[PDB]
């Protein structure tokens, strides 16, 4: 069944009034709350 | 919708006036190309 | 929460209407609320379901009740175009200026969605035309920036 949600809405005019780039946002909101995989590195010999 | 991409903010002005993309653009659903056109018997038709 | 509580929340959601009716008889908390802040009346007013809205107004419902972002049922109401809901809401006494965390209103959103009979009816209860968001936006800046030329001349 449908679930209560979220919707959070990005002012365009605000972010860019403040020189705040869409991509630095949208990253920021992503990587801290939805997490990011960045690249691998090996951990005793195995790529993870 | 045509109307969400017409209001897509491109720059605000000096003065605090806004650029929005249909200021700079027609914005309607068209086809991805317009290179086939097919009839029936004379009237407009499609077709697989 | 109770029992009875979480039936009613689910049944006003559902637009069961005979189910809210027989919980209204056995005194279902019109207040109950979930983790969002959401009342029953909240819940009727945003799937559109009329009778169901009437009858909780009937048993002491709080028209004005606000979630956990300030949102009232006439907010949802005014947002997803149900007019008849809009109207109820508003002669059992809903705040017609009611602000949002962010400053917003249910002509705001009533004008961004283009809904104009239910922006006639805000401003026929004292809707403030010149109510500004926490951006500093009117019902008339929506207006303009969403194109709708009907609506631009209505909010003059
Ligand atoms: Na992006």
């Amino acid at each position: 069944e449908d679930t209560p949600q979220f919707k959070i809405d990005i002012d365009q005019e605000k972010a860019q009034a403040l020189g705040v780039s869409i991509n630095d946002i949208n990253t920021t909101l992503g990587a801290a709350w939805g997490g990011s995989y960045v690249n691998d590195f090996i951990d005793r010999g195995r790529v993870k | 919708s045509t109307e969400e991409f017409g209001k897509i903010l491109l720059k605000v002005n000096q003065d605090g006036s806004r650029v929005l993309l249909r200021d700079v653009a027609k914005i309607e659903l068209g086809g991805e190309n317009y290179d086939i056109i097919a009839e029936f018997n004379g009237q407009p038709a499609s077709g697989l | 929460g109770s029992d009875l509580g979480k039936k009613l929340l689910e049944a006003a959601r559902a637009g069961r209407d005979d189910e809210v009716r027989i919980l209204m008889a056995n005194g279902a908390d019109v207040n109950a609320a979930d983790v969002v802040g959401w009342t029953p009346l909240h819940l009727a007013a945003y799937w559109g379901h009329l009778e169901i809205v009437e009858v909780l107004l009937k048993n002491g419902a709080d028209v004005n009740a606000y979630d956990t972002l300030g949102s009232t049922p006439l907010h949802l109401a005014a947002h997803f175009g149900h007019l008849e809901i809009v109207e109820v809401l508003l002669k059992n006494g809903a705040d017609v200026n009611a602000k949002d965390d962010n400053g917003i209103t249910p002509l705001h959103l009533a004008a961004n969605r283009g809904h104009l009979e239910i922006v006639e009816v805000l401003l026929k209860y004292g809707a403030d035309v010149n109510a500004q968001d926490k951006f500093g936006k009117t019902a008339f800046d929506i207006s303009i920036n969403n194109g709708n030329e009907d609506l631009a001349e209505i909010l003059q």
